[PDB]
């Protein structure tokens, strides 16, 4: 997969 | 990285903490599920240039998550590493996918342009040339190749090639590396902070690549561009790779 | 950390003749000037740019004072360190994120400042003492990070 | 990053310390061991004491390697390149250091020239002293 | 490539500086990193004995040109110095006074002794390697190195690392560098890293032991060990002292090393019978408080035959003749003292649990158990003596401790000491039990 | 719940909660054991209005470094059973400070004790001011807790 923190930064 | 931006969340899953023989710190990062990329360079600390993989593979302690210690089975280092630098390691074992742990997608598309920006992480020394107690982050725009060519010697047309760069050593600079400017308020990336990936959050389908993995590490305070070496120029060869 | 006798003596009497108006919001401003990046937390006071706009800028010195007495109290009570600025450190931790070697870094241009204007008078010896001080409190600060 | 502001003031300022110089570099020394005295595990052999003839040579050492560098500042890492060298692998100084003996020289600057220390010097000697303790340092693997 | 290796300036073809042929042209190498693996794997190459390997330049002058090999790295069984670890070829920071040499030995032809120190025990340390004299650095010299080397000549333990003037033995340019030695080793060639040669030593030169064999006092002749006539072995011979060259501090000192306590009385004129060999020639010109006689100042006598007639003697302060007889163990029974030549029973009329303790670790029975009362075992056949004992539990020996045996009241025949002690010796008087007021008269 | 951060108005809304008088509140553990288990609540941080300690700002549950020796606890009075007096000093206005709180008798620590607080005592007993906190040495009354 791409794309998916569970809590990205932002 | 010597100024701020503290890493609350654990925004960054595929970053790994690997600390050679005689305790230096060093990033890492993890490219898939059995894979994480790293520097020829970071690879050879404590270590001669005679030394193969067999030597190289059992000295060094690697660290995941918060502590989360996976081991480590053999070790492969790019067949240019005094150019390309760059290594490979395989963990022994699978790593649990979760929210703080997770690899990162190698990019198809190529972000080397100028005007973009990226995020790098770090496990560096920080002003007060500690190894910092917990990683941080940062996020530098990416700087003009020329203009960076220019600053670190002094040629372009490779005869007026002397050595300009204001620390001690060279960096490589050839046409699989790309150079990413100062900060907006001069943070840069220093000891320990060579093997992170420069990581691009791309808006529209909200994927975060790995452009480049930090080469030249030392640049710190004193030189203006930090540079970075092209993960998608290795992109045919670590594909190659992972079949072994 | 244990403290023999003649340096909490020496510091507490060199403590007394500091001037509590000032010299916090001179070392805050300070930090600010010569590490730019922490104006990053500060910017909703104005224009940080210049050195003479810092200098100026009233909330600038009106926040040092808060953070002088937050210190004057550290300095009050050394052996029991952890408590007093346990409420200090949620909110800096927690909330904020700041890095805490950004706190020993203000120590330090705190000493400065002292040093600056407490000129000769302010030796070495009572020097290591109050850089003893200011790591006990970047440590007590620090401790909920681990 | 030193700009051109930063440089004009370092040699402004440090030219106002003069002769000065050495003594206080081998003052900031003495600050060291009674600071930090794990830095004493550097010096064994050294006479440590007050005021030691032995710390105020090699203050006037240090203090005559730094006026060189801001003597000639534009290219200071050719001029120190034997003290990258010395300091880097023979000696295998903890980089940690460079930055305690940055912090001291500077409080003890600071102390005994009052005037001259409004904040854009601060800063830019702040500076001066780290791009040399880093290329100093930056030989180190 | 082109590899060889020679040794140069050596004492022998298998010892000297390391010099490599590289690509034809002649270099050496640093001593960065460099250990006896290394030195091993050069050795055996050399096919010279690897019994003993030492590191260094010993006679060989600095290097020129370049230095090929750095921080060489052996596990000790690979057949060349250059398949080992090693950092890239002429890239270094070392200069020729850092060039690694070695010297590849039997042992036999090390020798190590003390010199001018008025004995062979006592001086400065002097080596003889591969014919090179050398002196030991006082840099990282401690007791433990000292030690190693009192006990490899079997000169006893290291005392004291002193001066003791005299007229020495000059001088040398080659210097032995230690750069530490556990102390168990069993000579000073077994301790590890030691340097020979080649670093520049500073202004501390001259370390200079004294072991504890440099003099040692004894009596002989007297009734109790701490009693007799003073012979004192200088080297390795013992010989008498005159009346005339010790003194009151001498007698003070000799009882102090002997462990005899504060001197009783000096008694010139062969008193002990005269002693038989040599005398000595020599007055010990002690202050008094010196741990041993070595550390005395000595003169020579002035003009004056001394015979054994005039012979020193010293009477130190003890009562030793103390035993148990018919215990089950030797750590138990009753108690025999020896007056007058005869043993005899101590009366059990003041025995008690600090007097037994006493004689508990002086007879290396640790603590005192109990005090039986009666003849349990059995009352003897002698005299029964009737010292009363005054020990406060804490004395080493029985001597120490005031006896008064004036007047004592007459002792039943059944009414004799006994003691049972521990039988272990590692037991000894922890503190608390004793009762928390002590009293004392003082003056 | 761990000490830490733990003040006059925590207690005074606990024992709110619990209806008693809230004039005086001390913290600490009068006789009691060491708790086990879980520490719920940590740095709990009220403004005195609150009506129950869980809606005041805290770290998440049962996530602390605390250990049970800094388990907070509280002793809300009225004042009616706050009794301050000198023993051993040979009179009423000199000596070591001993309180009876909760009928439970116990020491004032010497730490942070200065004249400001001695003065304070010297007033409130009505012995005029502390001149001085010395030795005078007496068959004094053992010992407390
Ligand atoms: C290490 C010694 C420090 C002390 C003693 C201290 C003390 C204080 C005090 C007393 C306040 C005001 C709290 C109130 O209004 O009740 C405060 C607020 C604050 N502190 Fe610090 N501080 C320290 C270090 C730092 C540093 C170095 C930074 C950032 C570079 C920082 C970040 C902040 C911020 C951003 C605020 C404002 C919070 C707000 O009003 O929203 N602290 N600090
Ligand atoms: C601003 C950074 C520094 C400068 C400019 C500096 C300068 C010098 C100079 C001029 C010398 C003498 C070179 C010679 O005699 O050939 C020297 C030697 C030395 N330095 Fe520093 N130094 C720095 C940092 C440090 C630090 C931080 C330490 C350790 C805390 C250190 C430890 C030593 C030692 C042990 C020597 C050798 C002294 C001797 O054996 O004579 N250096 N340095
Ligand atoms: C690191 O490199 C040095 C230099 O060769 C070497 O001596 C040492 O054994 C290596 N390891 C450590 C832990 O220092
Ligand atoms: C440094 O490495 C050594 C040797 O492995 C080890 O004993 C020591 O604990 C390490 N120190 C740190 C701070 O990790
Ligand atoms: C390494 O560089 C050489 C020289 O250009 C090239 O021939 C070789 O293919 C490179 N290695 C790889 C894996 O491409
Ligand atoms: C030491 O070498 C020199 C020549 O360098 C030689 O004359 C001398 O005899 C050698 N020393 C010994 C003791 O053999
Ligand atoms: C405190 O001590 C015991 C143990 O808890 C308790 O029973 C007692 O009632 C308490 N003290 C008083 C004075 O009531
Ligand atoms: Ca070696
Ligand atoms: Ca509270």
């Amino acid at each position: 997969v791409c794309g998916k923190p569970k809590n990205p930064a932002n | 990285i010597l100024g701020g931006h503290l890493d609350a969340k654990g925004s960054f899953p595929w970053q790994a903490k690997m600390v050679s023989h005689h305790n230096l710190t060093t990033g890492a990062t993890l490219i898939n599920e059995q894979w994480l990329l790293t520097t020829a360079k970071n690879l050879f600390l404590n270590h001669s240039e005679n030394a193969t993989a067999k030597d190289i593979a059992p000295t060094l302690t690697l660290y995941v998550g918060k502590k989360q210690l996976v081991e480590i089975e053999k070790v492969v280092l790019h067949p240019n590493y005094s150019q390309v630098d760059i290594g490979l390691i395989k963990l022994k074992q699978k790593v649990s996918v979760n929210e703080r742990v997770m690899p990162i997608c190698l990019p198809s598309k190529d972000y080397a342009e100028v005007g973009r920006v990226g995020y790098v992480s770090g496990w560096g020394r920080n002003a007060n040339f500690k190894f910092t107690d917990h990683l941080k982050y940062v996020m530098l725009p990416v700087a003009d190749q020329d203009q960076c060519i220019r600053h670190y010697e002094g040629s372009t047309v490779p005869e007026k090639k002397t050595p300009k760069s204001p620390v001690g050593v060279q960096p490589i600079l050839n046409e699989h590396t790309f150079c990413a400017g100062m900060s907006k308020y001069q943070e840069d990336t220093c000891y320990g902070d060579a093997g992170s990936a420069f990581a691009v959050h791309d808006l529209e389908e909200d994927t975060w690549y790995a452009t480049g993995i930090l080469s030249f590490d030392k640049s710190c305070a004193v030189a203006e561009y930090g540079v970075y070496v092209k993960v998608t120029s290795i992109q045919d060869w670590v594909q190659k790779t992972i079949a072994e | 950390v244990h403290l023999t006798p003649e340096e909490k003596s020496a510091v507490t009497a060199l403590w007394g003749k500091v001037n509590v108006d000032e010299v916090g919001g001179e070392a805050l401003g300070r930090l600010l000037v010569v590490y730019p990046w922490t104006q990053r937390f500060f910017e909703s006071f104005g224009d940080l740019s210049t050195p003479d706009a810092v200098m100026g800028n009233p909330k600038v010195k009106a926040h040092g004072k808060k953070v002088l007495g937050a210190f004057s109290d550290g300095l009050a009570h050394l052996d029991n360190l952890k408590g007093t600025f346990a409420t200090l450190s949620e909110l800096h931790c927690d909330k904020l994120h700041v890095d805490p070697e950004n706190f020993r870094l203000l120590g330090n241009v705190l000493v400065c400042v002292l040093a600056h204007h407490f000129g000769k008078e302010f030796t070495p010896p009572v020097q290591a003492a109050y850089q003893k001080v200011v790591a006990g409190v970047a440590n007590a600060l620090a401790h909920k990070y681990h | 990053v030193l700009s051109p502001a930063d440089k004009t003031n370092v040699k402004a300022a440090w030219g106002k310390v003069g002769a000065h110089a050495g003594e206080y570099g081998a003052e900031a020394l003495e600050r060291m061991f009674l600071s930090f005295p794990t830095t004493k595990t550097y010096f064994p052999h050294f006479d440590l004491s007050h005021g030691s003839a032995q710390v105020k040579g090699h203050g006037k050492k240090v203090a005559d390697a730094l006026t060189n560098a801001v003597a000639h500042v534009d290219d200071m890492p050719n001029a120190l390149s034997a003290l990258s060298d010395l300091h880097a692998h023979k000696l295998r100084v903890d980089p940690v250091n460079f930055k305690l003996l940055s912090h001291c020289l500077l409080v003890t600057l600071a102390a005994h020239l009052p005037a001259e220390f409004t904040p854009a010097v601060h800063a830019s000697l702040d500076k001066f002293l780290a791009s040399v303790s880093t290329v100093l340092t930056s030989k180190y693997r | 490539a082109d590899l060889s290796l020679r040794l140069v300036d050596g004492v022998t073809e298998c010892s000297g500086r390391l010099e490599v042929r590289f690509q034809g042209e002649w270099g050496t190498i640093c001593d960065d990193g460099w250990d006896s693996y290394d030195a091993a794997v050069a050795c055996k190459q050399l096919g010279c004995p690897t019994a003993v390997t030492a590191i260094g330049r010993v006679n060989a002058s600095k290097g020129f040109g370049h230095i090929w090999l750095d921080s060489v790295s052996c596990q000790g069984h690979e057949p060349a110095i250059w398949q080992c670890k090693h950092h890239e070829w002429g890239k270094h920071y070392c200069n020729h006074n850092e060039d690694a040499g070695v010297t590849c030995s039997d042992g036999s032809d090390l020798e190590l002794r003390l010199r001018g120190g008025g004995s062979r025990c006592a001086g400065t340390v002097e080596v003889e390697i591969q014919r090179l004299l050398g002196k030991v650095c006082d840099r990282g010299w401690g007791l433990k190195e000292a030690d190693v080397v009192c006990r490899q000549l079997g000169c006893g333990s290291a005392l004291k690392t002193s001066y003791q003037v005299y007229s020495k033995i000059q001088a040398t340019n080659t210097w032995l560098f230690l750069s530490s030695c556990n102390g168990n080793e069993t000579s000073l060639w077994d301790c590890k890293n030691w340097q020979w040669g080649g670093l520049t030593c500073d202004h501390y030169e001259e370390a200079k032991i004294t072991c504890s064999a440099h003099r040692e006092p004894r009596l002989v002749g007297g009734d109790i060990p701490c009693s007799g006539r003073v012979e004192v072995k200088h080297g390795d011979t013992w010989g008498s002292i005159c009346d005339s060259d010790f003194s009151l501090e001498a007698a003070s000192v000799l009882c102090r090393e002997l462990q005899c306590g504060t001197v009783v009385s000096i008694l010139g004129g062969a008193h002990f019978g005269e002693g038989n060999g040599q005398i000595w020639a020599e007055e010990f010109q002690c202050e008094g408080h010196e741990s041993h006689l070595s550390l005395c100042p000595v003169a020579p006598r002035p003009e004056g035959t001394c015979s054994h007639s005039r012979d020193v003697g010293v009477v130190c302060s003890r009562y030793t003749e103390i035993r148990l007889v018919n215990g089950k163990t030797p750590c138990e029974g009753r108690v025999e003292l020896k007056t007058l030549g005869a043993w005899g029973s101590l009366c059990n009329s003041h025995w008690d649990i600090e007097d037994a303790h006493v004689l508990c670790q002086q007879l290396k029975c640790g603590v005192a158990l109990s005090t039986p009362g009666g003849a349990r075992f059995g009352k003897g056949n002698g005299q029964i003596w009737r010292h009363m004992f005054h020990c406060t539990g804490t004395e080493q020996h029985m001597g120490d401790c005031p006896v008064t045996a004036l007047g004592a009241s007459l002792c039943p025949s059944e009414q004799v000491a006994s003691v049972i002690c521990s039988g272990n010796q590692s037991q000894t008087l922890s503190s608390c039990c004793i009762e928390s007021g002590q009293l004392r008269l003082v003056n």
